[PDB]
């Protein structure tokens, strides 16, 4: 009639707490016989059964902007970027001045030859050497009305890095694990507002293939919505929160280049040599990048359609950012192993009224949306601690053939009865990316031990 | 059926998913974070494996002790209990009050463990 | 109570705080030597239930043993042993003859487990 | 007898040495090679144990299952087997056959379990 | 004055020291007279416990 304590072994409770994770990674990436992909080798194989339990009757509350898979994400990404460059060439011996002038052949815009010298084997004998640097890496140091005086652009704050010839920067998956003892619960609900319960929660042990791509304003390759465009904002009141726009339907985007001559090596110590940009064989062509017209029309349309929920009698309208330098203000990604910055000004023109219009016509697939742009190679990532990489040049012409599947925006300062107000393509710190890739997971704790009061009584 | 099969289920309910639920509790710069999480791994492991095995209930599921059940903590009957509530706000309203039952049990089997002495050493 | 508790009272109180004292054998420059303690801590509670485990008293505190006790070891009595000597010296005595103790008991082990199957594969 | 007293030695009389074997199993440049064998070492000696405690025979080193064993397996006397053969040509002609015999070990040890649960619950 | 900061080299810069505003005076220490002294005196009575 009594009740006594009985121990239950295999409870399903839950706790919310932070831990580390493993990595897991696709067998087929081990083939290759050259260390690449910034060692993304020694994470354990994962197994070719995805596993994917829902729960049954039960609600979980979901908060994406306070996150620790983001953190951890964003810091192993910056530990195993600093770590690739370690035995790496370091570029001290390049911080002479640089006495620079057109070439003779041709124009040659947006590169100047900058020839220098530099020690050989002998630290009393310098030899003069050639290279081609492209603009934005060249600073013109002047006391007076000098027009020939130059010099490198990371010789002034910090680093001075060459990245090692055999690595590569394309995008690999991974997956974050949670250890033994822990789960991950992920959020099912195709109408997930980014913060709040979630009905259709299902345990996981460890996520989809995550593509860290490195991109700022529109988001390269990545995983898509369910439904429909899917809109995040932390507070969608203040105008210093970026918001994300998740998108439905991929628009086709491609870039290309002109063609280099190869990598020249100057030796410039023991061992130590680097590859800068020899001559150019060929014409000289902007580096630029095509976008659909129509595709790139109707999906900014539905975005405007359904951006208007949040503003029912206003209208929206695009334009370019609010100034800034080069890196902030301009769309930057990599493809081969070379760096692209271009303007995203000639995609953010338009407005939405509140009308639909139609392009109803087959024809007219001809026009496209052209973006020229220029190539840096000394690179300042991550706005900090980020070790300037100096990236060494590709010899052919390469192409970015890819996928688009996000927008990064940012709200104006608004005026007084205000019905036009505009969005502008957002920079930022590149936890973003990430956490418009992590939205769906949380990662908790299970415990296995309970007490409950029963009617069963020991043997004494 | 892995990890939490009935995680949102009857409190009776879950009884007879528990043989299916705890099964998978052990089934450069990305090494180190491997070794620490296999070391917390095997933590939670010998944790939860001594701290089962400290009051007699080593490798049994469903473990009866017999130290009574004091009202002060629950004050609410048995039949809603079992056939009413999950295990997750159960869980949330008897947290304040784990380590005096965890007291209370040590306590018990180790009473029982002098008694079974006493009662083997009598003959 | 706490951390040892009984750490110099009556031999016969001591076997009754067993449970309150052997629950904590778990619970960059500065970040190797808090792993390897942690990693040594597993070690050291490993071993010990492993050689618990050796001679048949696994998940027990109090087991008894069927090994005859060799009067040369203590030459000594039982109640005021257990009434009046704490652990501290009498550990020391028994110190100089831990390791024939250890093999006693694991023969013991052994040759009854054999009479056991034995007896169990004689039906 | 220390390391592999009876690695060649009669069947019948290598069932009295399984403790010598059994007791030993834990017992910069090089903080991370002999850390990470260290843990590897733990890690196999607790999946054996938690192999061993997966079929109902944990803190006991010859442990009787109820399932039986096949014709198609082994088809040999038991008596020059426990009187002459060895342990090494076992595990050479035995090891391909292991997972199922394994499987159904787990299989006799959850009905054995679910009948003992069920005769717990029907009293 | 300030840390006057002399760059090196790429990054490199260190902090040395730059003018000085004022008069040139000494730095010193301070430490109260009779708290000093009867702190040694009971050191020396308790001392003297070891030495007769
Ligand atoms: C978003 O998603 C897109 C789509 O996948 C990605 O684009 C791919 O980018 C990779 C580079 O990371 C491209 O791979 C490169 O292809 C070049 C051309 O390949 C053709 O020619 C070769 C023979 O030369 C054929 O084998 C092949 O089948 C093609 O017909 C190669 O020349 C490149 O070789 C380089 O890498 C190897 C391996 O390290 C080196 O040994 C070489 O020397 C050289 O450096 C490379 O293989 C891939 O083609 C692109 N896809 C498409 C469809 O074009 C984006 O990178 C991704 N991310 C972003 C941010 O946009
Ligand atoms: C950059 O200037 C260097 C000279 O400082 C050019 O190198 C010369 O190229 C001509 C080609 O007609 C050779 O005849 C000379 O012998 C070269 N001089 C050297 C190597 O010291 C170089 O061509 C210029 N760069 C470009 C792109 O024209
Ligand atoms: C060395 O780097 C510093 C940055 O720490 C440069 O300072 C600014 O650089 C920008 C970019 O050209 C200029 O627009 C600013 O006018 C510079 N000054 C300030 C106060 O912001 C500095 O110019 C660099 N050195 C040289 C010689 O260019
Ligand atoms: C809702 O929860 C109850 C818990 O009593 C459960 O029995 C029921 O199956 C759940 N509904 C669904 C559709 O799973
Ligand atoms: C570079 O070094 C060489 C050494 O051979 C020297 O003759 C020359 O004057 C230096 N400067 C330039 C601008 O070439
Ligand atoms: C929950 O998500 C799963 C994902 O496989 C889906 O099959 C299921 O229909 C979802 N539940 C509801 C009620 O839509
Ligand atoms: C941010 O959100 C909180 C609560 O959601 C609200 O009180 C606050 O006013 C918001 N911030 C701004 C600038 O509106
Ligand atoms: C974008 O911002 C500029 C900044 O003054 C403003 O003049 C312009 O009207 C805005 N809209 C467009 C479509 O350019
Ligand atoms: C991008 O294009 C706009 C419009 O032609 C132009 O004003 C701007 O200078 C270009 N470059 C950058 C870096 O914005
Ligand atoms: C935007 O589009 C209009 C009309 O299509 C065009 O006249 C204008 O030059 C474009 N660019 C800017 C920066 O307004
Ligand atoms: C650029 O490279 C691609 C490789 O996919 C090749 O098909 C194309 O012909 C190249 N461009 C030119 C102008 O040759
Ligand atoms: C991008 O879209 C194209 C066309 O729908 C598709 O073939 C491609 O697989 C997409 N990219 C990714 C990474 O899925």
């Amino acid at each position: 009639e009594n009740l006594w304590v009985t121990v239950y072994y295999g409870v399903p409770v839950w706790k919310e707490a932070k831990t580390t994770l493993f990595c897991a990674s696709d067998a087929r990436a081990y083939e290759k016989e050259v260390h690449n992909v910034w060692a993304t080798h020694a994470c354990v194989p994962t197994d070719p059964s995805p596993q994917e339990l829902v729960l049954g009757n039960v609600t979980e509350n979901f908060n994406m902007w306070k996150n620790d898979m983001v953190d951890q994400m964003h810091e192993d990404i910056i530990s195993l970027w600093d770590q690739s460059l370690k035995p790496c060439v370091k570029l001290t011996p390049l911080c002479v001045t640089l006495i620079c002038s057109d070439a003779g052949s041709g124009g040659v815009e947006e590169m100047k030859n900058c020839s220098f010298n530099t020690t050989t084997e002998i630290r009393d004998k310098e030899k003069k050497e050639y290279a081609l640097f492209y603009k934005p890496d060249i600073v013109p140091l002047s006391e007076t009305n000098n027009t020939s005086e130059y010099r490198l652009i990371n010789c002034n704050t910090s680093a001075c890095t060459q990245a090692c010839p055999k690595v590569t920067f394309e995008p690999i998956p991974i997956h974050y694990c949670a250890p033994a003892g822990y789960a991950i619960l992920k959020c099912n609900d195709e109408t997930f507002n980014g913060t709040g319960p979630c009905s259709n929660v299902s345990t996981v042990q460890c996520t989809h293939g995550i593509r860290p791509v490195v991109s700022t304003q529109l988001l390269l390759n990545g995983s898509l919505a369910e439904k429909e465009i899917v809109i995040r904002s932390e507070n969608l009141t203040n105008n210093a929160k970026i918001i994300i726009v998740h998108l439905h339907t991929p628009v086709e985007i491609v870039c290309t280049r002109p063609n280099n001559n190869t990598r020249k090596s100057v030796r410039i110590g023991p061992g130590q040599t680097f590859y800068a940009t020899g001559d150019i064989i060929g014409d000289i062509k902007q580096a630029h990048c095509n976008i659909s017209e129509e595709k790139w029309n109707d999906t900014l349309q539905k975005v405007g359609i359904e951006l208007q929920k949040h503003f029912p009698n206003k209208t929206i309208k695009y334009n370019q950012s609010a100034g800034g330098d080069m890196e902030i203000t301009t769309h930057s990604f990599n493809c081969g192993g070379e760096f692209f910055y271009c303007n995203t000004s000639n995609l953010f023109n338009g407005t939405y009224n509140g009308t639909y219009i139609s392009t109803n016509s087959s024809a007219n697939s001809t026009s496209t949306i052209t973006l020229q742009c220029r190539i840096k190679q000394i690179i300042n990532m991550w706005q900090g601690v980020g070790r300037c990489m100096y990236a060494p040049p590709i010899a052919g012409n390469i192409t970015c053939r890819s996928n688009i599947t996000g927008l990064l925006l940012t709200r104006d300062g608004g005026t007084n009865s205000n019905e036009t107000e505009t969005f502008r393509p957002a920079g930022g710190d590149m936890r973003d990316n990430w956490r418009s890739e992590l939205y769906k997971y949380k990662v908790v704790k299970i415990e296995p031990l309970g007490v409950a009061p029963t009617r069963c009584k020991r043997r004494v | 059926l892995g990890f939490l099969g009935a995680a949102g289920s009857t409190m009776g309910a879950a009884s007879m998913t528990l043989t299916v639920q705890a099964r998978n509790l052990l089934s450069t710069v990305w090494g180190i974070k491997q070794l620490q999480a296999r070391v917390l791994a095997v933590e939670r492991y010998l944790r939860d494996q001594q701290l089962l095995g400290i009051w007699g209930c080593s490798g049994k599921l469903i473990c009866c002790t017999n130290v009574p059940w004091n009202s002060s903590w629950s004050n609410r009957n048995l039949s809603e209990i079992w056939d009413n509530m999950t295990w997750l706000q159960w869980d949330k309203e008897i947290s304040n009050y784990t380590q005096i039952i965890y007291g209370l049990l040590e306590e018990s089997q180790n009473q029982q463990e002098k008694n079974e002495q006493d009662l083997l050493a009598l003959d």
